[PDB]
Formats: C-alpha cells, structure tokens, sequence
C-alpha cells in the first residue's frame, strides 16, 4: 500500500521532497511510476544513505 | 595398615590404568561434549528519549519491537531537539532479538563501557564519578507488563586516560576507559530482562557533572552456557552414586576393625565427605526456583574442599613422621592447621562482604568506596600470608619427613620382619601420595596456564576441543579420582 | 525497488532484494566511510571528493592511486563495522542465530563474511585495477580485525581468575581512520603479473626496487601515479582546488601556498558566529551565548 507510507518523507531534509511524496502518493498507484515520479520529482538517485529512501526501503519489508 | 601396602605391583598397575582411562574419559567429555564454559555478549544500549512522560509512574523503555522508545541514533541530535540530559535513558534488552534466556544460564554478569568523548571545555575531572540511576525489569512472555526487579543508585568512579595529545585537532576521539563493574546475580530464572538506565543531572549538588561527554553505553552480558551446564550435570550424576559408594564402603571399612579410627583415616573421610558435598548436584534445583544464592553457596563448597584438601596434606605429613611422632590427635596440629582456618575465614568473610551483600542490592560492587578496597585487599591479603606460612609449613615438615626416612633406611636390616615390613609400608605409602599429588597438583597447575593462555579452542580434524571446558571437566574428574584411590587405597586391610 | 539504485553490481542488487534492512546499514557504513576519509583528508589538497555521480560508494576514482587505495580500504572497514554494530545493536535480528546450546557464534564473524563478499561483488570485471581493488578491500578488513579490543574479566571461584571470559569489541571508528590514514602515508606500488598460459593477470607483485615479493595483505597497494589534485580535469576526476579555504601559514598542505598551486588566495570578512562560553552538562540542550568577533577567511583564486 503505497497510501500507508506516506510517513516515510517526514524523515526527510526537504519540504520538496515531502510535496513530491503528497503529489505521487495521491496520484500515482504503481510503484516503478512512483519511484521513477519521486527521483523526477526532487532530483536525486535512490541512496541508502537518504532518510526517506532509508525508511522506504525498512517499511517495505513490514 | 593400608591396603596400599599389601597389593603387588601388578593390581596396583592395573588400578593406576583404570584410573587413567576414567582420566582420559573425563577430559575428552568437556573436550568434545561441551560447548564451553561461557559466553559474553555485547549490547549497545539504545538511547530512548523522555518526552516528560515520566512525571510519577515508573514508564519503561524498550529498546526494540512493538512499543519502542523515542530513539536517538546519534547523542548530538538531542541539542536540536532541546532535549536535555534527565530525559535520555539508555536502555537494553538483555536477550538479543527472538532470543530467550533459561535458568541453565546459571548466571548473569553485567558490566559497562562507557564510550566517553574528548572536548578541551568538557573534559573528565580529576576524580570524577557517575552516579547513574539503574531500574532493571524481567518478563516471562513477550505479552506481559514488565516487573520491577531492583531500583538503584549505581555510584562509579571514572579511570580514564587519553593517549593523543589534548588539542583541537584531536577532539572527538575516546578515551580509554576501564570496565566498570556493573551487576550479578547467580539466577536467570526469568526469560527476558529489560535494563533502563538514567544520569540524572543536579550542578549544584555534584552528581553526574564533570564526568566528560558519553555518546554511547555499551554494555556485555556474561553467562553459563547452557550445554556446558548440561554437561556439568551430567557429570555430577554420575560422579555422585560412585563417591557415594566409596564412601559407604569405606566408612564400613574404617568402623569393622578391632580398634578405633586413627586421625589419618578420618582426616580421608573428612576429605570425602566435602568432596561428595562438592558432588551432590543441589544446583539441579536452582533450574525450578529462584534461588539467587546459588553462587555464594558454590563458593562456600569450592572454599571448604580447598581447606580440607590444604589440611589433609599436612596431616598426612605430620602422620608419617617415623620418630617421635605419630600422635593421632587433632590438637598437636593447630601450628599447621591454624594458618589454613585463618586464610580460609578471611577469605570467607570477604565473599560475603562481595557476592553475600549483593543478594539485597545486585549491582553492589565491594570496590566501589575506598575504604571497601582497604578491607578486601586487607582480608585478601591475609590470606595470601596464611597460604604463604602453610606453604611454608608445608615444605618443612616434607623434608623432615624424608630426613627421618633417611635415617630409618639405615636400621632396617638390624630391626624384627614386622617392624621392617611396617616401616617399608609407611615409607611407600608416603612416597607413592607424595608422587600422585605432586602429578595431579603439577597437572592442574599447567593446565589452569594453558586455560588462562589459550585461545580458548584448538581446531583438529573435522572437530574443534574445547580448551577451557576440557580444563574444567578434566580437572575436576582428576581431583574426584584423586579422592577416589585416597580412599580406596589407604583404607585398612584385612589379616588372615 | 532498489534495482535503479546507482552504482550496485548485478548480483549486489539480488542481495539487495534479498534483505532490504542489510542495504540500509551497508549504505550507513559507507557513508561512514566516505565521511571518515573525508574527515582524514580535511586539510589535504584531495578532500576525498571527485567529479562524477554520487553512489552509495562515493563518485569512483578514475586512477588507481593512494587515494582510491585508501577510499576502498576505508569503504570496505565502514560496512564491515557498520554491520557488527547494527547487529550488536538489535537492529538485525538474523545476524548471528545454538542460543541455549553454544551461547550463538561470534558477531565479527558474521559482519566479516557478509561484508567481504557484498564489497567484492561491485568487482564485476577483471583487470589490473580489479585485483588492486579486490586487496585494498582485503587490507580494510584484515586492519579492521587488527583494530579489535580485547578485554577479559574474571568472575571466578570468589573473584579470582580460575573462570575468566573474553571477547572482542570493535574499534571507534575514527582510531580506524587514524590507522587506515598511517597506512595510506606508507602504500606500496605494484604491476601485475602475466604469463603465457593464463593469459590473464592472477595476482600482483611490487614495483618498488629491493623486492619482488606479493604485498602484504594489510599493506595499502596503488598502481597509478597521484596526479596535482588541484587542477580540475575530468579525465582523472580531480575537482581542482578553486574556492577550497586555506590557513594562510607555513605548515605543510594547509597554507594557501600549497593548497592553491601558487595562485594565490582571496579573502573576505566572514565573521564566524563561534558560539562559546557555556555551561557545559555531560551531553545534550545547554543555554549560552555567542561571541562572533570578527573572521577574513582565505580561500584559494
Ligand atoms: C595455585 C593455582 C591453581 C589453581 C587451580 C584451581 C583451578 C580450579 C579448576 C577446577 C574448578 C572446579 O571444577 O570446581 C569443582 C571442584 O574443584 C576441585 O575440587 C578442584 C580442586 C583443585 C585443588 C587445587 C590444588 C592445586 C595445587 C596448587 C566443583 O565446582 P562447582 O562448585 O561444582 O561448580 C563450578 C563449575 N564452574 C566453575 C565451571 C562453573
């Protein structure tokens, strides 16, 4: 369920990337759209080091 | 006299090889058997945040899985945060993850590292000391509500030292604490225990201020393993029934006689006796109750074999003396004897000022406060000069011994064949225990070093023996077979 | 998801989707790395910074020198320490575990194992710049297990040492960097070796005269040449030293006459805010003031 987290960006450093989490998530309802969406949305690679892809990545496993 | 005296060469030969085979036995059982001795795990205490939620009740902390606290990944994220120091709690699980502890872990043993940072305007003070504020908690199932175990004040004074030289360009890196002694008890009882530790702070009054800068908690939980218990009770199942035999057997032995026991004969049965006490396996109770006595209680039996052993020794060499000598009371032995109920109760006293004080308060520690220190080291150190004396003793009345062997030697052939016979016996029955427990005593010398050297584990073939837990096994099959041919060999034996 | 990731292997992606919660420590403790080596190299004229993508292991250097040796090396020892310590923290719950048994095996162990081959799996190729990378990373790890504390209590018959236990903590990372920058001022230089029937290089052998040995395996090993690090050139990665500030002193690489390759330097009156003077507690939220006098920092043309 993409919807569910929605949480993960508020980890995040940017209010961009938090308006690009809202955007998608409320618009977009398939996953490869989604993550290429957010990457087109606040300009960086998927990084294990980022906090929202961090907790993405953790909450995909629950 | 014994029977030691009248066996040939060959039964004696073929006792020594049984004995040998049970040696060997009893050594390759912790060798291959057991897994070792004991594990040590590191914990890196999660640091919860109190968002003052604490305001009277006792909240608690858990570091992982449902209902996990307020982490904080890094210490410096708290000023941010206006986080202050009162509201981070450090706190573990003492079982690591899908985990479960079991009451043959026969104990717990805590201790701390403290991972203390390096800052010109913060360093550690000349004689600082953190005050910490430990609550500790135990669980039986992962649905239950944690219950209090202990809630304490934990003082411990700082030993840290810093290697690089105290610049700006160094700041950040650690200093090189000591472990601090944290907590034991001698029950694991319960299956999950959660540890919730505060540093509460209090400038004006001096408690937890100038200790430095810690980041990070760790902390290492020590243990009996499992198997290793396992082994052990298995070993004194059947270790128990045979000195019980030999217990029986002798003791109808030594009264079946036309005369009364001499002091020798019940000096070996006194030896028995602790080292059947040594044998009965009561810690196969600690596994259905929660008795935290356990190891005051193991202390106190190794601590009444080593005396009796310690006391048999000098017996024997006082009893076989050959002049002027031979007088089967225990009174004429108080020089010799003395030194060891001395050493032993100073040592006695300091166990139960250690290990006894801590059944009310688990994470007291004797050396906490100086003067404490003064009466451990004091009580320690009187021992070490009653060894030191009885070692002494020990030595002396040895070689007086052999000088009135000597001197005996030369008039064997002028006395009768009784006396010649008798005196012959005395002379190989001293020679032949002297022999056996200068072995045994060399032997378990040596392999206490190798045990203390080692790895811990040496690899040979498609199996790896276990060092220490062979040590453990082997040497205490060695000293139960030791007592065995004692007891077996200098009973009396009949005439006919 | 994570198969767009920059800079994974094909079989580093499988384990990837295999365990999702590894990645995230692994990527932590490179990035502990990069800022380790970041953090060593502050002063130097190579911040440990090149002109390329960032990736979970950093922007590649495109010249098997020092640099690259050290970055690998300290790469490799991050993850590795990043994974015993996410272990030894309950962040990973199927590391290690035999619980009641043996007491469960050892944690370095499994960090050591894990770590070695995910890390060795981004050497998708072969080429004398693989077998380099392939022993920097080695040396890493076997300077990482170097590194290890050992400490022993006895909890015995009273106190005494008849039963004492032992075990192995890892060291704070920044001792590692120290030790890792130590070997770095000392890396060996190397060509590899070929011959008619492999076809294809196995190993690698001293360049260096007086020797014909294989280098040690904690020895930091480099096959190319450092270039100036202060020109910006694509070609070999360097960023240049362009706008890098400098102490505008005497010692070595940190005055402006070093840092700059003789440009000289510009300044400005930046005016530090420099809070100090507080009334420090042992961590967290303390109330002082600032004192910022005045700051003209130099920085390089
Ligand atoms: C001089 C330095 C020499 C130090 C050597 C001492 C090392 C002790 C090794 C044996 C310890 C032992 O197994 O205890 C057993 C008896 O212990 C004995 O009966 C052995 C008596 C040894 C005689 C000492 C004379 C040495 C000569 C000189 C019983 O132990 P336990 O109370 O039943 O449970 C504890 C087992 N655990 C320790 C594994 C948890």
């Amino acid at each position: 369920n993409p919807t569910d987290s929605l949480y993960c960006c508020d980890r995040a450093e940017d209010h961009a990337c938090q308006n690009a989490c809202k955007r998608i998530l409320m618009s977009k309802k398939t996953e490869m759209e989604i993550v290429d969406g957010l990457i087109e949305g606040c300009k960086t690679q998927p990084l294990p080091q980022d906090p929202l892809w961090q907790c993405f990545l953790e909450s995909s496993q629950s | 006299g014994a029977i030691i005296e009248n066996m040939s060469t060959k039964k004696l030969c073929i006792v020594g090889g049984i004995l040998l085979v049970f040696q060997i036995i009893a050594f390759l059982v912790g060798g291959l058997i057991a897994p070792g001795p004991t594990t040590a795990v590191s914990y890196m205490s999660v640091k919860c945040v109190d968002a003052r939620k604490n305001h009277h009740k006792t909240k608690w902390f858990v570091p992982w899985g449902p209902n996990h606290c307020d982490k904080i990944r890094d210490i410096e994220e708290a000023i941010p945060r206006e986080i202050e120091a009162n509201d981070i709690v450090f706190s573990v699980h003492i079982p690591l993850p899908h985990m479960e502890m079991s009451p043959w872990f026969q104990f717990m043993l805590f201790i701390l590292q403290l991972d203390i940072a390096f800052k010109l305007n913060n360093q550690i003070r000349e004689n600082a000391e953190v005050s910490m504020d430990v609550s500790l908690a135990y669980r039986d199932d992962a649905f239950a509500e944690w219950t209090e175990m202990a809630h304490e004040r934990v003082p411990r004074k700082l030993k840290c030292t810093f290697t690089s030289p105290k610049t700006p360009e160094h700041e950040g890196r650690y200093y090189e604490c000591d472990v601090l002694p944290f907590m034991e008890i001698g029950s694991v009882a319960h299956k999950f225990y959660l540890l919730n530790i505060r540093l509460p702070v209090n400038e004006k009054k001096k408690i937890n201020v100038g200790i430095g800068e810690i980041k990070d908690i760790r902390l290492v939980g020590i243990h009996q393993n499992g198997g290793f218990t396992k082994v052990w009770f298995a070993m004194k199942t059947f270790l128990t029934p045979s000195i019980f035999i030999i217990m029986v057997w002798y003791w109808r032995r030594i009264t079946m006689m036309s005369r009364p026991p001499v002091l020798l004969e019940k000096v070996i049965f006194a030896l028995g006796i602790s080292m059947t006490f040594i044998n009965i396996p009561v810690e196969w109770f600690s596994i259905g109750f929660d008795w935290t006595w356990m190891l005051l209680f193991g202390d106190i039996r190794q601590g009444i074999f080593y005396a009796m052993l310690l006391s048999f020794w000098i017996i024997f060499c006082g009893e076989h003396m050959m002049d002027q000598h031979e007088r089967n009371h225990i009174a004429g032995y108080w020089k010799q004897v003395g030194p060891i109920a001395v050493g032993s109760f100073c040592l006695f006293i300091f166990d139960m000022c250690e290990r006894g004080v801590q059944l009310t308060n688990p994470f007291y520690s004797i050396w906490t406060t100086d003067i404490g220190t003064e009466l451990a080291m004091a009580f320690i150190i009187v021992a070490g000069i009653c060894l030191c004396l009885y070692f002494l003793f020990l030595c002396f009345m040895v070689f007086q011994v052999f000088r009135n062997i000597s001197g005996k030697q030369s008039s064997l052939p002028a006395m009768s064949k009784v006396r010649r016979l008798h005196y012959e016996g005395l002379i190989f029955r001293f020679k032949f225990l002297m022999l056996i427990t200068l072995a045994c005593a060399a032997m378990t010398v040596i392999f206490f070093i190798v045990s203390q050297v080692t790895e811990g584990h040496w690899k040979w073939g498609g199996v790896t023996v276990q060092v220490n837990s062979a040590f453990f096994t082997g040497i205490y099959g060695m000293w139960n077979l030791y007592v065995f041919a004692l007891m077996f060999l200098y009973a009396p034996s009949h005439k006919n | 998801i994570c198969n767009k990731i920059p800079g994974l292997a094909p079989r580093q992606r499988a384990i990837c989707q295999s365990r999702p919660d590894a990645i995230i420590v692994i990527g932590e403790g490179s990035q502990m790395g990069l800022d380790e080596c970041q953090f060593q190299f502050r002063n130097g004229r190579w911040n440990c910074s090149a002109l390329g993508e960032r990736t979970v292991f950093g922007k590649e250097l495109k010249v098997g020198s020092r640099e690259a040796a050290f970055t690998y090396a300290i790469i490799a020892a991050g993850v590795a320490h990043a994974i015993t310590a996410a272990c030894t923290q309950g962040n990973l719950s199927d590391c290690g575990c035999g619980w009641k048994w043996g007491g469960c095996s050892a944690d370095i162990r499994y960090g050591i194992g894990f770590a070695k081959v995910f890390v060795d799996a981004r050497e998708i190729k072969q080429n004398a710049r693989t077998l380099m990378n392939l022993h920097n990373n080695e040396a890493g790890r076997k300077i990482l297990e170097e590194n290890m504390k050992l400490e022993c209590k006895c909890h015995g018959v009273s106190g005494s040492c008849t039963t004492k236990t032992c075990w192995t903590t890892l060291p704070q990372f920044r001792e590692l960097g120290y030790v890792l920058k130590d070997k770095y001022n000392e890396a060996v230089h190397v060509e590899p070796v070929r011959a008619s029937r492999n076809k294809r290089p196995t190993f690698l052998k001293i360049k260096k005269p007086l020797s014909y040995r294989k280098p040690m395996d904690t020895d930091l090993v480099y096959i190319e040449k450092s270039p100036n690090y202060c020109e910006e050139d694509p070609v070999t990665g360097s960023v240049g030293t362009q706008g890098r500030a400098c102490n505008k002193t005497a010692p070595q690489a940190s005055g402006c006459d070093l840092m700059c390759c003789g440009r000289g330097y510009n300044t400005h009156q930046y005016a530090r805010v420099w809070q100090c003077n507080c009334k420090f507690h042992w961590c967290c939220y303390v109330k002082c003031n600032t004192c910022s006098e005045r700051t003209e920092m130099y920085t390089c043309k």
